[PDB]
RNA sequence: CAAGGUAGAGCAUGGGCCGGUAUCCUUAAGGAGACGGACGAACUGCGAAUGUGCUUUUCUUCUAUGCAAGCGUAGUGGGCGAGUUCUGGUAAGCAGGACUGGCGAAGAGGAAUGAACCUGGCACUGUGCUAAGGAACCCAAUGUCUGGACAGAGACCGAAAGAGGUAGGUGAAUAAAAUU
C-alpha cells in the first residue's frame, strides 16, 4: 500500500509538474472543488468563514479527497443544498517520487543499492504556506455555529495547525461589509455571480451609461 | 554532465531586450575609433561576425589597433594563480565607448589651468583634490512648529 | 530603575535644515543611549528618515519633586509582542513617581508572561484621583483601609551557630 | 552664548567633532581576512590597545564593517589629556621615545611643550595627520570592576561593542 | 605633505649599506680594502661610496668582467672612472 | 562607471486546474463568455540585498624588522569537520558540490568527560587585572528583590490531539453581592 504521511510532509524539493519532460504521472484523487449553490449571487450569502494554516507543508490529494466528503456531509444534511457554497482553494500540482526496492534483496541482476537511484512518479500534493485560506464557506448569517462545527471536522484530516476563522468579508467578494453596503447604495455594484464588478469613471461615457443600467439596486 | 562549446551556457546572456530585436541603429556604424580610448563591449547578438568569447562581455579595455571594422583591445586575466595579458578582436557593431574616464578627464582641464599660473605666481600647485563627505554641520534653529511623535498605531 | 527623557531632533541633506520642522518623544529608558536608540526607530517608521539623514539637537531628562514621598495612583496602557501577535492592555498601579510606576509594570509581564524588558511599549501613564479607579486591585489600598501583620521571620545576628538557649528570630 | 540663544527662544547644535577614539574589545583570531586588513589599517593589534581616526565618510563605512570587535565614539578634552599623560609615546621611524621637549621641537618645529600638542590637536583640523601619526598606539589594561555583561553583544543589548556616542568616556576613565 | 616626506625616506633607505653583510673570501687583503669602505660608510651619505660598499660583498659570478672599449662606451665623457672588477684586453 | 535575472513580485507569448452574471449560439441539452480563485527546475512584462570588474592617490588610510623579478630544489596530489546554503535518497555518524574561518600541523582556561564548540594563539621568571564560565557542600568565590509553579516535577528530555487546576489580557451579556 501506501507510506505514511511523514515520508513527505515537508517541502524540501523543487517544484516538479506534468510536463513534456516527466511521463507517465497518475491521475489526482481530488477532482471536485466547488459544492453547494455555485451561481448564487454575491448578495444572498453574506457570511464568511475559512480554514487557515499555521503550518507550511505538503497536503496529498489523499487527504483533500477525505476532508472534501466530511464538510460535504455536515453542510447538506444541516444547511439545506440551496442555502450554502463550499470551496476548496488548492490544486495538487506537485509530484511525488519513490524509489523502489524488492524485499529479496541482496543480490539481483536489477541494480541493487544507491545505484541509479532516481525515483519514478508516485502521486500528487499541494504546496501550502502560513496564512494561506484552504478551505472556504460562504452561507446565511444564522448558520455561523454550522459552518463553525463543518470546518472543525476538516481540521482533523490534515498534518500540523489550522484554525477556523470568521471574515470581515462580504462574501467571496474582497470587500469589507461596510464598504459594500455603502457602495451597493449609490449604485455602483454589478453582480457577476459569486462576486462583484465595480463601476468607475473611467471610459467613455456611452458605455458608462450602458454599465449603469445593470447595477444591483 | 556540461558540454565546452564556444557559446556554452548562452541562453540568457545573447539574447535581444523586450520590444528591441533588430539590426543597431545609424549612430553604432559612424561612431569614430582611436588609439588609447577605453571602450566598453556588448555583444549584439543579431550580428553573427566578430563576436567576442562570452567571459568578455561587459567588461572595459583599451584600445591597442584600428583596423576597417574591427578593434584589438587588451585586457588582463587570472589563470593559474599568475597575471595574464589578452589580445581581444572585435566588431564595432558590438563595442561603445566608455563613460569610466569622464570625471578624471574634467580634473585634468582645471589642473592644467593651476599648474602654469604655480610657475609664474606660485611655486607648487593646490592640484584641487577631492575629499570625502565630512562630519554632520551645525545647524541654528528657530524652535517653533515642534512635532510630537507617539506609539499612538497599535498594530494589531 | 527606569528614567524619563525627551529627544528633539531635525532632517539634514546634503545641506542643512532642509526642513523647518522639529521632531520631539517623550521615553522611559534606562539611559540616554537607550533613548536615541528609540528616537531613531520611531522615525523610521512614523515616517521614513533614516540616520544618515537625521542630527538629535537635544536630549533632557524630566524629573519630579516629592520630597515628602507622598503616595499617588496611576494607569498604564501598554502593549508586548508574543508569539502569536502584538497584545495590547490596561493596569493601575501605586507609587512615588512615573518612573516608579513603570518599574513595577516591566517587572509584572516579566513575571506573568515570560517577555523580556525590550519587547513592551509605555502607550500612556496618567496619575488618578479615587473617583477614577477602574480595575479592583489598589482600590483598597488607595482607600486607605489595610493593615497585616509580618509573615516573613528575620534573623537577630550575622552568627552561623548560636547557643541554643539564646532568642533566634526578631 | 547658550544665554543669548535662549533668550531668543532658539537652539543651537554644535558640528560633530573631527574624530573618533577606537578600543578593540575582543580577540580578531578567526575573522576573515577582509577584517585582518581591515584593523591593520587602523594600526590595532592587540586586545585593549586604542586609537584615534579621522571622522569621514570612507572612516565610516570601515567602521560598519569591524563594529563586532570595536567600540567606539567621541572624546572631550578633559579625557584626551589624561589618557596623552598618563600613557602617551611616541616614534621617529623605527625609534620609540617618550614625548620630550627635545623629541617635539625635531618633530614640528614650531610645537615646543606636551600641552601645546594637545591644544593643536583638539583645535586644529588641518594638521591632523601629522600629528596622530606620531603617536603610537596606546596600550590599555582592562576595565577596573569587569564588565556588566556579555562583552560580545552590542551596547544597546547591554553588552560592550558598538557605538558609546559621547559616553565613551567612562569606559576609557577604567582603563588607564 | 606626509606621504612624500615617506618616499622620500624609503628611496634613502634603498641606497644606504645594510651593515649586516660580510665578503665570504678568506683573502685578508681583500678584508683588509672592505674594512676601510665600511668606516667611511658610517660617517657619510654620498651615493657613490655607499654603491662600492655594496659590491665588494658581492659573490664572483656577480662581479662579472669587462673589455677596455665598453668602459669607454659607458664613461659618458667623464674623465675618472670606477669599477669593482676586473678590466680586460680588446682584440678589435 | 559597467555587466548580471537568483529571493521577492507576477501569470500579457507558450504549458496548464476549478467555477461563472448579463449576453451569444444552438438545442430545448450543452457550448462561448465581458471575470474571479489556484500554478512551472527546463513560464517572464518588473526586479533587490550580498558578491564581481574598470578608472582615479590629480582620494581617504597604512606602509622598510616590508615587498621582491630571476635561478636552483623539496614535500604534497586518500582529507575530514563547523556555520550558511544546494542536489540525489523515507532517511543516515549516508553519497556528492559552493562560500568564510578551523583540526590536520594547536598547547592553555571553560562546557563533569569529548580532534573540530566558548574564551583565546605558547621563549624563560616576578607582581597586579580581566575573559568564557562560576559563587549552599564536593571546589577558589553569594547574596538580595518581584511574580509564577506541587508533578518522586524541573533544572537534561518526543508529536497530532486534548480536559482539569491556577495566574493574567480582550470582547459580549445580565445585575436585587456580582454572575455567565
Ligand atoms: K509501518
Ligand atoms: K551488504
Ligand atoms: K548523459
Ligand atoms: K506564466
Ligand atoms: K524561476
Ligand atoms: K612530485
Ligand atoms: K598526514
Ligand atoms: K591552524
Ligand atoms: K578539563
Ligand atoms: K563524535
Ligand atoms: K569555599
Ligand atoms: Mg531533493
Ligand atoms: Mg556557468
Ligand atoms: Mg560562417
Ligand atoms: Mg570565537
Ligand atoms: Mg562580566
Ligand atoms: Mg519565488
Ligand atoms: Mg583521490
Ligand atoms: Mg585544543
Amino acid at each position: 500500500g501506501r507510506r505514511p504521511g511523514r515520508c513527505y510532509r515537508y517541502c524540501k524539493n523543487k517544484p516538479y509538474i506534468k510536463s513534456r519532460f516527466c511521463r507517465g504521472v497518475p491521475d489526482p484523487k481530488i477532482r471536485i472543488h466547488d459544492l453547494g449553490n455555485k451561481n448564487a449571487p454575491c448578495v444572498d450569502l453574506p457570511l464568511n468563514v475559512n480554514l487557515i494554516s499555521y503550518s507550511k507543508e505538503q497536503l496529498s490529494s489523499e487527504s483533500l479527497e477525505s476532508a472534501r466528503i466530511a464538510v460535504n456531509k455536515y453542510m447538506m444534511v444541516n444547511a439545506g443544498k440551496d442555502n450554502y457554497h463550499v470551496r476548496i482553494n488548492v490544486h495538487p500540482y506537485h509530484i511525488l517520487r519513490i524509489n523502489k526496492m524488492l524485499s529479496c534483496a541482496g543480490a539481483d541482476r536489477l541494480q541493487t543499492g544507491m545505484r541509479l537511484a532516481y525515483g519514478k512518479p508516485y502521486g500528487t500534493a499541494a504546496r501550502v504556506r502560513f496564512g494561506q485560506r484552504i478551505i472556504s464557506i460562504r452561507t446565511k448569517d444564522s448558520n455561523l455555529k454550522m459552518a463553525m462545527e463543518a470546518l472543525r471536522r476538516a481540521r482533523y484530516k490534515f498534518p500540523g495547525k489550522y484554525e477556523v476563522q470568521k471574515s470581515n468579508e462580504y462574501g467571496f467578494s474582497g470587500i469589507e461589509r461596510s464598504q459594500f453596503e455603502e457602495l451597493k447604495n449609490n449604485g455602483k455594484l454589478i453582480n457577476m455571480g459569486d462576486h462583484v464588478k465595480i463601476i468607475k469613471e473611467k471610459g467613455t461615457v456611452e458605455r458608462y451609461v450602458k454599465l449603469c443600467e445593470n447595477a444591483i439596486q | 554532465v556540461s558540454s565546452h562549446g564556444y557559446r556554452r551556457q548562452t541562453r540568457n546572456l545573447f539574447s535581444q531586450a523586450f520590444r528591441k530585436h533588430g539590426m543597431p541603429n545609424t549612430s553604432t556604424y559612424l561612431t569614430q575609433y582611436a588609439v588609447g580610448e577605453y571602450v566598453d563591449i556588448k555583444v549584439n547578438p543579431a550580428i553573427h561576425k566578430g563576436m567576442p568569447h562570452k567571459y568578455y562581455h561587459g567588461r572595459t579595455g583599451i584600445i591597442k589597433e584600428v583596423n576597417r571594422g574591427s578593434v584589438i583591445v587588451l585586457f588582463n586575466r587570472i589563470l593559474a594563480n599568475k597575471t595574464v595579458e589578452r589580445k581581444v578582436i572585435v566588431g564595432i557593431e558590438h563595442i561603445r565607448k566608455s563613460k569610466c574616464q569622464d570625471e578624471y578627464l574634467k580634473r585634468l582641464e582645471i589642473n592644467k589651468k593651476i599648474i602654469e599660473e604655480a610657475e609664474k605666481k606660485g611655486e607648487v600647485p593646490v592640484l584641487f583634490k577631492r575629499q570625502p563627505k565630512g562630519p554632520k554641520p551645525a545647524v541654528e534653529m528657530l524652535m517653533n512648529n515642534i512635532i510630537e511623535l507617539s506609539y499612538d498605531k497599535v498594530e494589531s | 530603575a527606569i528614567n524619563e527623557y525627551k529627544v528633539y531632533g531635525i532632517k539634514i541633506d546634503d545641506n542643512g535644515v532642509v526642513g523647518d520642522e522639529v521632531y520631539a518623544h517623550i521615553v522611559f529608558a534606562t539611559n540616554e543611549l537607550l533613548a536615541k536608540s528609540s528616537f531613531n526607530k520611531i522615525l523610521k517608521k512614523q515616517k521614513k528618515i533614516k540616520p544618515k539623514n537625521t542630527k538629535v539637537i537635544k536630549v533632557e531628562e524630566i524629573k519630579e519633586d516629592n520630597k515628602d514621598l507622598d503616595v499617588k495612583n496611576y494607569g498604564i496602557d501598554y502593549y508586548y509582542k508574543s508569539k502569536r501577535c502584538d497584545h495590547k492592555g490596561y493596569k493601575e498601579f501605586r507609587g512615588v513617581s512615573r518612573c516608579h510606576a513603570v518599574d513595577k509594570l516591566l517587572c509584572d509581564i516579566g513575571g506573568r508572561h515570560s517577555v523580556k524588558r525590550n519587547l513592551i511599549f509605555i502607550m500612556k501613564v496618567k496619575e488618578l484621583t479615587v473617583d477614577e479607579i477602574k480595575k479592583d486591585k489598589i482600590k483598597i489600598f488607595a482607600m486607605e483601609d489595610v493593615e497585616y501583620p509580618a509573615y516573613r521571620n528575620v534573623l537577630r545576628s550575622n552568627k552561623l551557630f548560636v547557643s541554643e538557649n539564646e532568642k533566634l528570630f526578631n | 552664548s547658550e544665554e543669548r540663544m535662549q533668550k531668543e527662544n532658539k537652539i543651537y547644535a554644535p558640528k560633530d567633532p573631527h574624530f573618533y577614539a577606537v578600543v578593540l574589545i575582543k580577540s580578531p583570531l578567526r575573522a576573515s581576512n577582509k577584517i585582518k586588513k581591515t584593523l591593520e589599517l587602523f594600526r590595532l593589534k592587540h586586545i585593549n590597545n586604542c586609537v584615534l581616526v579621522k571622522n569621514n565618510e570612507s572612516s565610516r563605512q570601515m567602521l560598519q564593517k569591524i563594529r563586532n570587535f570595536v567600540a567606539y565614539g567621541e572624546l572631550k578634552l578633559k579625557t584626551l589629556r589624561e589618557l596623552i599623560y598618563k600613557r602617551g609615546s611616541c616614534h621617529i621611524f623605527s625609534e620609540k621615545l617618550n614625548i620630550t621637549n627635545e623629541t617635539l621641537e625635531d618633530a614640528f618645529k614650531n610645537i615646543r611643550c606636551i600641552e601645546e600638542f594637545i591644544y593643536e590637536l583638539y583645535f586644529n583640523d588641518e594638521r591632523f595627520k601629522e600629528l596622530n601619526n606620531f603617536l603610537n598606539p596606546f596600550k590599555l589594561t582592562p576595565p577596573k570592576g569587569g564588565y556588566k555583561g556579555r562583552k560580545a553583544k552590542d551596547i544597546i543589548e547591554g553588552g560592550a561593542v558598538g557605538n558609546h556616542q559621547d559616553k565613551i568616556g567612562e569606559l576609557i576613565k577604567k582603563m588607564i | 605633505m606626509l606621504k612624500q616626506k615617506m618616499f622620500e625616506h624609503y628611496k634613502k633607505k634603498a641606497i644606504l649599506f645594510d651593515e649586516s653583510r660580510v665578503p665570504r673570501t678568506k683573502n685578508v687583503f681583500y678584508q683588509s680594502l672592505f674594512s676601510l669602505y665600511k668606516k667611511v660608510c658610517e660617517n657619510t651619505e654620498n651615493e657613490i661610496v655607499h654603491k662600492i660598499t655594496k659590491r665588494l660583498t658581492m659573490s664572483r659570478t656577480e662581479r662579472h668582467p669587462l673589455k677596455l672599449s665598453n668602459i669607454i662606451e659607458q664613461a659618458n665623457g667623464k674623465e675618472i672612472v670606477v669599477f669593482v672588477g676586473k678590466v680586460l684586453d680588446d682584440d678589435k
